[PDB]
RNA sequence: UAUAUAAUAGAAUAAGAUAAG
RNA sequence: UUUUUUUUUUUUUUUU
């Protein structure tokens, strides 16, 4: 698991955010800094990649660009970021360089009108979450029915479409999953809605679902590698409190700047599973897991 | 021992590590020598990184460019350009540093425009590797060093490196000769940042190379001269030299400083060697204090041990004996007759200095006197007219009159006639000169030297 | 022998003017029959290896050459076949391009340039290619790592397009070709797959060896056509060969195959003959059944026994991973860890940092590795080869040898001054170091300061029984630094935010200061 | 002494003179002060060599794989596209002038290569010749090899070793001959007079003129024209013999010995080596350096320092 | 009625002073 | 602690 993160342009941060908030440069390249640190210290990170400036703000953004769904590392379409392409091809080189795929699926980039918006994708047990919305329309929706839904016997890959309201922020901002059949939600309207209807999506399956302050960025990595700590926002203390109630591990960071900005912690960094290719019928070594002589 | 390919470049880089950084004891070199005589990869097919490891390891024990094992080397760099990553790239350029053949350029040539392609995805092990490996080339590209300087600011801009990090970075870079005042600012900035966690050892070196590179900025002296102030009863002579040689450099006249460390260094007397007393006495002589009592007991310390002095430390401290005018009348003796016995160890530079030295305190031994200028026939090809000029006088206030020795230093003189007649200085040098040699010895300096220019 | 002599001497003297096929011929009955002292005679060989060097190698096949070449190798001469140049305009062909990469691949000499100049050559003539030449200069290429992806691409289509005009290995070579190829396409790889599954009925065991070597390089991307496979090949599990069952259940590891009915099957199927397996493919279907979760009772009694046969002569690169399914494996396989720890010991000069490293943290909470005599050597081998361990196989000896009891501060010493020169990231990257330092409990101040300065950033993240583990570490090298107890405070507020004395001694201390 | 840089900690010196011993390449290392007692020469040997002024050790003094090495070394120093590393470091070379010819000789080559100085410390050859020198003292003087072309190999022409070292006082010296390959009549085996060492009671004839632009015959005929009549009579009953050489083969040779060598005739080039031993207490004649930039003796200093090392010292 | 064939791969790993323009 | 990066450049008039 590598994490790719981008070095924020020190001279063309904007003095204002969109709405109008002023921010601090100093205070924003310091919190780079804790969370970069913090990156590294969570022991399952097998390495961080550090991207060198690019001189705009946007391109902080490095996860608007690729979505991991099961094994496949699909490409967003190119609609509303024609100046981000030369971006899009320096991460794609970056990402050559530490031994990724050599290149990504162009399944969207090819259908027709297939409007589509990372963030909305969001994973769960065997299967994916979809936000139908402003930024993800129908056709998308069903070409990833084609590509992805699996409905048959000890092989099901379900993908579930979540219909939200017009003014709500990207599925995996408010949505997510963590632990060991943990789930993560903001407590307002948008949060409710999306368990509820997850809930009748998947009726017969409980799960543990905790409820997070609104506005509080967090990033879990959830996947096949069982994890438990979760970054959360350094500002709210009732969500640490209802984390670490839940069993799990709470990590505060220093998020206030992006957050001035509209860069959330989800979207700032770019999780990708590379797997060696494996040469002659070999398997290669794994991590050390689990507790060695148990019964001595 | 009979072994693997693999298995025995492992051994050899684990003897390389022993020999370098844990004494050097002549019996693993012997013996890696012997064991990389008999090594060749004609057959087994091998990684690059076992390639890579063969090829350091037999130039770093002595090998040169024509053995087996070298050429075998050098020829799979050569064709297997793709399977040199990054990752086994400061390897090779650090063991082709040393050959100068054409195979050698080619090869450094190409792995500099692979690491000035690929210098913006390293991390920093690639990068401080891939810096100080190309250090020791001495090659002169300066796009692929203003690359990689971008790199070290950009991902230390984040705190990455640390102080072992540091230092090499820093020596690489001043190294080279790249005076990038923002980049040695980030080193610094990053250095202070990591607070207790460089040492005494981690930080006389980074002090030496900011001193070497030469910065304009006074106020980063100021750092440093308050920090080894603080840090002075941890250090053994070697760090003290260090540092009179370091603050010499930069030239900013401290007092504090300078005291403490006369009185650890006149603590530590009992301890200093050849080296170090030349290193202080020089570094005395480029900043210019006058401090008689520790030239006094440096003077006797260099006296009890005159066997260690090697042709560069009996030249740098004849040269600060006599530029300070104190000066010994049997310690001026054993230094001469020891350098008659080692005069074919003297460099171009260094014996011009050493017979100048000995010329300007009118000490005038035959045996010292006849070896240094019969020696000073395989170095007058690499003299400037400055040192042309010194050793000209030191000549003919030696009296030596010899056509064999005198014939090549006449006529470097006159292949650089130019920068010989146009000094601002030394005109006096130039007339007593003439004066010995008279007019008929060499017409055509004359002719020019009635001429003025 | 008058004459047998003469000749000898006229060979040894470089008198004798011989043809590479003659030297090809003597080759031959040297190596065949020996009656002869050929071999055995220095002069003889020496003689017409000056003869074979000088010689013109172009009128004798790529196989003679190696042949040759191995012969002159077995005495001790080190010999080494001619590069052959690239064809001319004249003789540029799609038969002799293809030659000059066979004998670089035979002859285990690949120049890059020659491989760039014939990869340039080959296009524009690329359309008088018969169907068999690509389906060879597709593993040619393969065999010779290219990363030219584009080429095998175009290969590859062509190759589609003749489908018919070639065989079930012609197929199947072509397919795992393409999957060891990194850069390639994926729908290029999706067609080839398509078109193996339609010709899928008449492979033999080698094109299925051939097509689960292709599927476990590609991976779990391609999870229907080894479903198709593994239905077709149900039939012949009973009546199948070992190698094949073992890619079996390699390829069942690496697809994470959620049909576990087959899998017990063909687990079966393996077990029963395993016996007659390698190194390699035991100790391949040793970590596919550990990762498939299959090791009973009595499969790992048998798998163990097969070991026993092996354990004697394995490779210093076959230890650890036995020693791993051990540990994890709750059965009884003391004997074998017996033999397996001896092994070691009889390794320990050749084994590497990493395999030294493994070697230790597995054997690290293993009972009755504290009194076997392995402690000691590996302590001693591992302080030599302090200066080639890296982050991680520092961190996995030192963990080791803490675990074992094995005491020398000077070993901790270093390792603590090695992991200062590398940096530290994880606090698994730093702990085996602490405890070590703790077993002797005594180490210079500044040690203490830069392991201080080492952790007080790392406390934000650390979970409350790992923040008790550091205090206690703490405390027993002797810290004195504020910063670092506060902020493992700081952390320890956050989880019990009361500081009633609920909690325990060391809690209220570590608050306290 | 001053600071090495960490990465030059292992390099040898530039003049490979200043090593003080042998490098442990080729064979391991020298034994101990008291454990040469075994590479001593029968005494029938010895008679043999006073008697005909040269002799054939009865061993091979190196094994095949150290042939095979020395053969490789001496193919690096005969490199033209590449010209080998220290190549300043010879006395003389025949690729000073960058062209070369049938004939590459290289002198002073032990400066300049591994292997090649430490065959100078070869105890098998050093204690033999320490045995013939009265059981003295040795110093290496110097030492040369030959290496002939494919098929036009010149061959030397009757020569006395001691015609050129007139530079040393007394008739002290001696010269070992290493055949890298395998020699004969046709291929560059020696061919000496089993007796001209005792001619005119030490005397030395005078330089032979040879005609560099034709065959072998006259260059091997020219013997009868530098010889008077009666050392005539003596070659008519011992004719000069020809010595075939196998690989690793020794041959001890007096200084006043006549001996030549043959052309190559055969396919493939061929190689030798000699090294000449100098003994104790063995004198300069005339002021400056013996070899081109050497140590500069007194008129009778006796002969010593780095540029001849001492290689065997009895007691 | 002929003198001759030759292809299986495994390992992730950092030392540090040149008498300058 | 805030300075900087991303071309197929091809036009130098000597008798060396």
């Amino acid at each position: 698991l590598h994490a790719f993160v981008r070095s924020p342009h020190y001279r063309t941060i904007p003095s204002a955010g969109p709405n109008g908030i002023v921010v601090n440069r100093d205070m924003l390249v310091h919190q780079f800094r804790d969370f970069y640190k913090t990156l590294q210290h969570c022991s399952l990170v097998d390495k961080v990649h550090l991207m060198s400036e690019r001189p705009s703000v946007e391109a902080l953004r490095v996860a608007d660009q690729m979505v991991s769904i099961g094994a496949t590392f699909l490409e967003m379409p190119l609609t509303g970021m024609e100046h981000r392409a030369t971006e899009f091809m320096e991460s794609m080189r970056y990402v050559r360089g530490a031994g990724g795929p050599s290149t990504l699926a162009s399944y969207l980039q090819d259908t027709e009108n297939c409007r589509c918006n990372s963030g909305d994708v969001v994973c769960l047990p065997n299967g994916i979450a979809v936000g139908h919305g402003p930024r993800t329309n129908a056709v998308a929706h069903t070409t990833l029915k084609q590509l992805f839904e699996v409905k048959d016997d000890q092989f099901s890959f379900d993908v579930f479409t979540l219909e939200q309201e017009g003014d709500a922020p990207p599925l995996g901002d408010y949505f997510g999953f963590a632990g060991s059949n943990v789930l993560l939600t903001w407590k307002d309207e948008h949060g409710l809605l999306a368990v509820d209807q997850y809930q009748q999506k998947q009726p017969h399956t409980e799960m543990n679902v905790v409820y997070l302050e609104p506005g509080c960025h967090f990033l879990s990595f959830y996947g096949v590698d069982h994890t438990i700590d979760v970054l959360v926002q350094k500002g709210y203390e009732r969500s640490m409190d209802s984390i670490a109630a839940a069993g799990l591990n709470p990590i505060p960071v220093q998020w206030s700047e992006m957050d001035k900005l509209g860069i959330s912690m989800r979207a700032a960094v770019l999780p990708l599973k590379f797997f060696k290719a494996n040469v002659g019928g070999m398997l290669s070594r794994n991590k050390s897991r689990g507790a060695r002589w148990q019964t001595h | 021992s009979h072994l693997s390919a693999r298995n025995i470049a492992t051994e050899a880089l684990q003897m390389k590590k022993l020999h370098q950084e844990r004494g050097g004891n002549p019996m693993l070199a012997q013996q890696a020598r012997r064991v990389l005589f008999a090594t060749s990869i004609a057959g087994q097919n091998l990684d690059a990184r076992s390639v890579a490891l063969l090829l350091n390891t037999a130039v770093y024990f002595g090998m040169e460019s024509d053995a087996k094992l070298v050429r075998e080397c050098i020829d799979y760099c050569l064709k297997n350009d793709k399977l040199i990553t990054v990752d086994v790239l400061p390897i090779v350029v650090t063991a082709c540093a040393t050959l100068k053949s054409r195979d050698a350029r080619e090869v450094i040539e190409m792995q500099a425009q692979k690491a000035a392609r690929n210098a913006k995805f390293l991390d920093a092990k690639d990068v401080t590797n891939i810096i100080s490996a190309f250090s020791k080339t001495g090659i002169n590209h300066e796009k692929l060093f203003a690359f990689l300087s971008r790199r070290v600011q950009t991902l230390a801009r984040v705190g990455e490196f640390e102080a072992a990090h540091l230092v090499i970075l820093a020596n690489a870079f001043s190294r080279l000769r790249y005076r990038d005042k923002f980049l040695f600012g980030a080193i610094a900035r990053r250095a202070m940042s990591l607070r207790e966690r460089v040492t005494v050892n981690e930080l006389v070196p980074l002090i030496v190379a900011f001193s070497k590179i030469g910065l304009k900025d006074p106020k980063l002296s100021k750092r440093f001269a308050t920090k080894a102030m603080e840090y002075v009863d941890q250090m053994n002579a070697e760090q003290v030299a260090s540092m009179f040689m370091a603050f010499a450099y930069f030239g900013i006249r401290y007092d504090q400083l300078f005291g403490v460390l006369t009185n650890r260094a006149v603590e530590l007397i009992d301890e200093f060697n050849a080296q170090y007393i030349s290193t202080t006495l020089n570094a005395f002589q480029r900043i210019g204090i006058n401090n008689p009592e520790l030239f006094d007991n440096l003077a006797e310390r260099a006296l009890a041990v005159v066997q260690d002095h090697d042709a560069r430390d009996i030249s740098k401290t004849v040269t600060a004996l006599a530029h300070f005018g104190l000066k010994d009348e049997e310690l001026f003796k054993r230094l001469a007759s020891h350098a008659a016995s080692i005069a074919d160890q003297f460099d171009a530079m260094g014996l011009v200095n050493t017979a100048h030295a000995f010329a300007r305190t009118n000490f005038l031994q035959q045996d010292m006197a006849v070896a240094l200028s019969e020696r000073s026939v395989y170095v007058c090809r690499l003299l400037d007219a400055g040192e042309t000029r010194r050793l000209l006088w030191a000549l003919a206030k030696f009296q030596v009159r010899d056509p064999k020795i005198l014939t090549p230093v006449f006529n470097r003189c006159l292949a650089l006639h130019y920068d010989f007649f146009a000094d601002p200085t030394g005109s006096e040098e130039i007339e007593e000169i003439f004066d010995f040699y008279g007019p008929n010895f060499c017409p055509p300096l004359y002719q020019l030297y009635i001429s003025r220019g | 022998p008058s004459a047998l002599h003469l000749i000898f001497e006229r060979c040894k003297l470089n008198l004798v003017e011989f043809t590479a096929q003659d030297v090809y011929q003597i080759c031959t009955t040297a190596y065949n029959m020996d009656t002869l002292g050929m071999l055995q005679d220095p002069d003889f060989m020496r003689g017409l290896h000056d003869a074979f060097r000088r010689s013109d190698q172009t009128v004798i096949s790529p196989f003679q050459a190696n042949l040759i070449a191995d012969t002159f190798r077995k005495v001790g001469i080190n010999s080494m076949p001619k590069e052959v140049s690239v064809p001319e305009e004249d003789a540029i062909s799609p038969e002799s391009l293809i030659l000059v990469l066979r004998n670089m691949n035979i002859t285990k000499q690949r120049d890059e340039r020659k491989i760039n100049e014939v990869l340039k050559l080959m296009f524009p003539i690329l359309d008088e290619f018969s169907p068999t030449q690509l389906s060879l200069t597709v593993t040619e290429l393969a065999r010779l790592k290219s990363t030219n992806a584009d080429f095998v691409g175009k290969l590859a289509k062509r190759i589609m397009e003749y489908n018919d005009d070639l065989s079930a290995l012609d197929i199947s070579s072509a397919a795992v070709s393409l999957a060891y190829c990194p850069g390639i396409s994926h729908n290029i790889l999706y067609r080839m797959m398509q078109i193996v599954e339609e010709r899928m009925g008449e492979f033999q065991p080698e094109d299925y060896i051939n097509v689960l070597h292709a599927l476990n390089t590609l991976g779990p991307k391609f999870v229907n056509t080894f479903r198709k496979i593994v239905e077709c090949g149900l039939q012949h599990v009973e009546n199948m060969d070992a190698v094949t069952l073992t890619n079996y259940m390699v390829c069942f590891s690496t697809m994470d195959y959620k049909q576990r009915e087959h899998i017990d099957i063909y687990a079966d199927a393996l077990v029963e003959v395993a016996t007659d397996l390698s190194e390699k493919d035991l100790v391949m279907a040793f970590i596919a059944l550990q990762r498939l979760r299959l090791l009973s009772d009595t499969m790992f009694g048998t798998m163990a026994s097969c070991v026993i046969r092996y354990a004697a002569k394995m490779d210093p690169r076959n230890i650890a991973p036995i020693m791993d399914i051990c540990s994890t494996v709750p059965h009884a396989s003391d004997h074998l860890m017996k033999v397996l720890m001896d092994r070691a010991v009889e390794c320990t000069r050749i084994l590497t940092a990493n395999q030294l490293g493994d070697i230790l943290d597995i054997l690290g909470l293993y009972p009755p590795a504290r009194e076997h005599p392995l402690v000691q050597l590996f302590g001693k081998q591992a302080r030599l080869r302090l200066d080639l361990m890296g982050p991680d196989a520092l961190a996995n000896a030192t963990r080791g040898l803490a675990n074992l009891g094995y005491a020398d501060p000077e070993y901790y010493a270093q390792a603590a001054e090695t992991g200062f020169r590398y940096g530290f990231k994880d606090w698994t990257l730093l702990e085996p170091m602490l405890m070590g330092l703790s077993i002797t409990g005594q180490c210079p101040p500044t040690m203490v300061r830069v392991l201080g300065s080492h952790i007080a950033p790392m406390a934000r993240s650390m979970s409350l029984m790992e923040i008790e583990r550091a205090n206690r570490y703490l405390r027993r090298l002797g810290c004195e630094d504020d910063f670092v107890y506060k902020a493992m405070a700081s952390r320890v507020l956050q989880f019990v935010k009361e500081v009633t004395p609920e909690m325990p001694e060391d809690l209220q201390v570590l608050l306290q200061r | 002494k001053s600071y090495v840089l960490k990465f030059l900690r292992g390099q040898l010196p530039e003049d490979l003179k200043d090593v003080n011993g042998a490098l442990g390449c080729l064979y391991g290392t020298l034994p101990d002060v008291d454990e040469f007692g075994q590479f001593v020469i029968s005494p029938d040997v010895v008679n043999s060599f006073h008697q005909f002024g040269y002799v054939k050790m009865p061993i091979p003094v190196l094994d095949h794989q150290q042939i095979d090495k020395l053969a490789d070394e001496v193919n690096e120093l005969a490199n033209n596209v590449e010209h080998h590393p220290k190549t300043e470091r010879l006395y003389a070379t025949s690729l000073a002038d960058l062209t070369g010819g049938p004939l590459f000789f290289c002198q002073g080559q032990w400066r300049a290569a591994w292997g090649m100085h430490d065959l100078i410390y070869l105890p098998t050859i050093t204690v033999a010749a320490s045995q013939i020198l009265n059981n003295s003292l040795v110093r290496l003087w110097y030492d040369e090899v030959f290496m002939k072309a494919a098929r036009t190999g010149p061959c030397v022409p009757w020569q006395q070793n001691y015609a050129r070292w007139q530079h040393t006082k007394p008739v002290n010296h001696v010269t070992v001959m290493i055949a890298l390959d395998t020699m004969n009549k046709d291929r560059g085996a020696p061919c000496l007079v089993p007796g001209s060492h005792r001619w005119r009671e030490g005397g030395l004839l005078p330089p032979v003129s040879y005609d560099p632009t034709k065959d072998e015959a006259h260059q091997l005929n020219t013997i009868w024209e530098i010889i008077n009549e009666e050392e005539g009579e003596m070659l008519m009953d011992t004719p000069p013999v020809t010595v075939d050489l196998r690989r690793g083969e020794a041959l001890l040779i007096h200084p006043l010995t006549l001996f030549a060598t043959h052309g190559n005739r055969s396919l493939d080039a061929v190689r030798c080596c000699f090294i000449h031993y100098m003994g104790e207490k063995t004198y300069a004649v005339q002021n400056g350096p013996l070899l081109p930039h050497t140590t500069k003796f007194q008129a009778d200093a006796m002969i010593q320092g780095p540029f001849y090392p001492v290689v065997f010292d009895p007691a």
